[PDB]
């Protein structure tokens, strides 16, 4: 089991779908299309800002 | 000013270069609802109009 956690600005939360390009993903971390697993995402404006 | 539902405005675009790379961030395109053509590979097809 591998949990990979980070924080991204809320404009492209739905871009992290596998096999998709995007400036926050194609130059930081990309995901293979044959990936199996789950995605969890939520807003954290008040804990960080 | 935009148009009404019964009087929507219709514009044909021709004789230019389909470049949606700058259309990614600017005009952020909140909907990924493209089903006839996959929007990730939009730049690889040529449209007569």
């Amino acid at each position: 089991v591998y949990a990979d956690s980070f924080v991204i600005r809320g404009d492209e939360v739905r871009q992290i779908a596998p096999g998709q390009t995007g400036n926050i993903a194609d130059y930081n971390y990309k995901l293979p299309d044959d990936f199996t697993g789950c995605v969890i995402a939520w807003n954290s404006n008040k804990l960080d800002s | 000013r935009f148009a009404s539902v019964y009087a929507w405005n219709r514009k044909r675009i021709s004789n230019c270069v389909a470049d949606y790379s700058v259309l990614y961030n600017l005009a952020p395109f909140f909907t990924f609802k493209c089903y006839g053509v996959s929007p990730t590979k939009l730049n690889d097809l040529c449209f007569t109009n």
